[PDB]
């Protein structure tokens, strides 16, 4: 938990009397990282790199990168290694959750358990089905954002509870009412159209929202409610990136298989090397952005939004 | 259902693409000024970043319309 | 003619699509000046962001037209 | 039933969102100068904000023609 | 047949949309110039207004052709 | 019959919209320099107005084709 | 006779694109003319010379549109 | 189906229009010769207009390439 | 197969391509400003790298929509 | 017959048209650059026209592409 | 091919790759101009300009590969 | 068969003209920027011609893809 | 069979031409800087040529996909 405090420390200092947001990240960020990690075969190389940097740590290397002319601090790197332990764990377990890996023999024999091939090695996600896999892909990333934004607004409201800026405590639960009302309306629209308790939910939602408006006609607050009502929908980008990476890795592995066998006897000994080269280069290109995406999502939507626009000391 | 599904399909992509363009056209000009401000002063990350995250409120549209109309189909 | 409800999809998507960048072009030019204003006076964020919320009002038209077109089927 | 009943919808967006493009590109040029004038002097808030809204005469015409064409359905 | 009554609908639409876009791009530069000049001298507010209230006159032809075209039904 | 009546309308609408936006484009850039010239003195008012009355010839050129065409109709 | 409608859309787009062609050239010349008139009001004739050269471009399109009408 | 004329005529129309747009974008930025003449040396009018009279060769090229299409009938 | 299965493909392609357009146009200005900032103070390289790739999400929505549409095959 | 060959006029006409506008874009910039030489020096006039009359290989190439399909007609 | 499926997917692939290529070139233009302006004295650190010009290359590849695979798998 | 034998020549126009305006804007910026050397030195004419005569490779591609299948019929 | 050769032809043509246009618009900006860069010394000659060399890779991809799709015939 303590190593994760470095990433937050880059930003503005909090004010005493506001709660520490550091323990939020180490439990939530790493499994978000895990969703890009159909690539588990190549993350053992990341573990090897962590071993290399731990070798620098036990060497106590004051490393200097010639390319960027940057100075490295040995005591910082151990925090990085203990941080990377958990994302390697989430790496492994999420790649298992995918079920599909490159050693899947279904292109040659029905060994792995799928609806297509009832084998003895059950694979949860074959990445071909789009009927229920899509809905399952949507649902969890929808739910995580809702839970975290509700927690953030609740804790901001409880901070407003103490000091007498409690005037904005009312608008905090007004956001909650507006969100639950629009959620009820949306779920009633495209769903199975049952609307009774849905009508009750939306009624209470916009009622308690309009109650907060009666505090004062704040000219600035009324449009931005729609904006965070889209920021909650912005949480869906998590599975998009992971699906993009996973299907690319799967198709590249299929290209390796095709160059191996589908070329006949002439292509048997060639395709795997260039397939691995393509995999490693595309990972080198992509993994940096894929790593920074969820951390910046939680970092700007939760962490900055709740309490990190205000004073510092 | 005859040969019609392509007509419904093509309208989905245009909306989301042009929403992306509308985000990008604002983002290009705002980001340059923001990074120019942050180059001379370290004390403005938050105020710049909140404004850079504002155009992302546009890209949320189109995709939900595509989902609901595909479910309608 | 059973293809009539097929081409209703493209109109909604094109409408919201071009409305998206028609919105975004305004923030493109106003945001840089706003963050230039905030670069020298930090009490001006409120009078700056209000300009950044003006062009958001007219995105609603395409989606409401889309919804009332979905009312046909 | 002819194909015209579904053909009506496609004409709305080409008017309304293109007028939205016109309004946005009109707003973009004047917004920077307006916010600069406000930053240099808050006393010009009214005489600037009177110019911040005016091209939206186009979009109300677009919605007018769009709905009045929908009335033929 | 009979879809010509639906095919005329787009004809009003692109015409009024392009007219609106031309109007907006006309107002953009002149309004920017007007607000820039009027900040240093407010006495010319009438002259600036009667100057920049000019290229919007092309809109009246778009509504005219719109009403005379759909009136043919 | 049919399948002929919408084409004339959409062609005329395209022509007049293109002409209107061309006139707007022509007026847009000269308008700012006209604002500057009339900001120099009142004596430049007529000599600035004499330029802006020129490009309207395009619009009257575009619209006349509609009259003969729907008289043929 | 469905081509009788295609000739209409063709002539309309022709004259419209000609209008775009003649409508874009005014950018530098308008500013130069007003700046010269502010510099010297006696330059009316010299200024108006440039402001008529690109405007003849519409003539070709309207002629070809008129003559293609008579093919009916 | 004996349709030949109209799908020729549409290309015939667009060719000369695109050529006119090319001549327009050519003539747009060359206006500095006029101010370059009157402000410095009015006797250079011929040395200016020689550049003015050259770019319109391409529409002259486009005239006959469109005329020959009608001659096929 | 069917005509729709090919007709579907055009929407995905235009969506992803114009989303790429938006990403590139967003990328150009921020990259140019970032290297302008880094030209005389190289220490800020670890700061600009966040902003100069932040809008990459735009194409991801397009490919998500593409995977949705090819799932209807 | 007719429909099998009438479409070719569109293809060559568009080609020669946007080739003409491309060479017009080239000619505009190079002429705007080229005026400064003759404005300040009457001697280097000769090389300037050599630099002006370079970008014409594309339009004659478009002429040949039109003529081969004319021969094929 | 009862329907013209091959051409229908081919035009979509072409549109995708062309728009991706032009967007990448538009991105590359300003950054290359600024990098060239920088390296008038930055032979010591031209590698930063190299890697900044290198990164927009990632924009073409995903559109290229999806255009490839939507036809290559059928 | 059918008019598909005529549809093949349609792509020739796009292939020619897009490379045409590509090199149009290319030498538009290059040759206009290139005349700075000839404004001060006659000797640098060769290298400037090297800059402005390198990137034309794109139109040769359009020529060769024009020749590659025009003989199909 | 043989009813869709024109469609693949125009698709590959638009692809390669559009890639050519993107490469050209990049080449214009890079060459504008490069020709000014060579104005100081010949030492920057080779180091500038690599920057204009790199965007040529884009049209290679379009040529590759066109040629491999030329083999469909």
């Amino acid at each position: 938990a303590k190593p994760f405090e470095l990433l937050v420390s880059f930003l503005n200092t909090p004010k005493y009397g506001t709660f520490d947001p550091t323990p939020v990240v180490p439990v939530f960020f790493p499994f978000w990282f895990g969703m890009i990690v159909g690539d588990i075969g190549y993350a053992l190389l990341f573990y090897l790199v962590g071993r290399w940097l731990s070798g620098y740590v036990k060497r106590n290397e004051p490393l200097v990168i010639d390319l960027f002319a940057l100075k490295l601090k040995p005591q910082v790197i151990g925090k990085l290694v203990h941080i990377l332990n958990w994302m390697v764990f989430w790496t492994v377990v999420w790649g298992v959750i995918y079920g599909e890996f490159f050693g899947t023999f279904l292109e040659h024999l029905g060994v792995f358990g799928t609806p297509e091939h009832p084998g003895l090695i059950p694979i949860l996600i074959h990445r071909i089905d789009t009927a229920k896999t899509a809905n399952l892909l949507i649902l969890l990333s929808v739910a995580f954002g809702v839970v975290l934004v509700f927690f953030g607004l609740a804790l901001r409201a409880y901070l407003g509870l103490k000091h007498r800026h409690m005037a904005h405590f009312w608008e905090g639960v007004g956001y909650l009412g507006g969100l639950v009302g629009v959620l009820a309306l949306a779920a009633s629209y495209l769903g199975n159209l049952q609307a009774g308790w849905l009508q009750g939910l939306m009624y209470l939602g916009f009622g308690v929202f309009l109650l907060a408006v009666l505090m004062s006609r704040i000219w600035l607050m009324i449009p931005e409610i729609f904006t965070q009502a889209g920021h909650i929908l912005s949480h869906i980008r998590i599975y998009a990136v992971g699906a993009a990476g996973g299907i690319l890795a799967g198709l590249l592995t299929d290209v390796g298989f095709a160059l191996a066998e589908r070329l006949g006897l002439l292509g048997v000994l060639l395709g795997l090397l260039v397939a691995g080269v393509l995999h490693l280069l595309i990972l080198l290109l992509t993994t940096l952005g894929h790593m920074l995406q969820p951390i910046r999502l939680l970092w700007v939507e939760f962490f900055t939004k709740f309490g990190f626009y205000e004073e510092n000391g | 259902g005859g040969l019609d599904r392509g007509l419904i399909a093509v309208g989905m992509g245009l909306a989301v693409g042009l929403a992306a363009l509308g985000t990008g056209v604002a983002q290009a000009r705002i980001g340059a000024a923001g990074v120019g401000a942050i180059a001379e002063d370290r004390s403005n990350f938050g105020t710049a970043l909140i404004f850079l995250l504002l155009p992302e409120t546009l890209v949320i549209f189109g995709l939900l319309i595509a989902f609901i109309l595909n479910g309608r189909l």
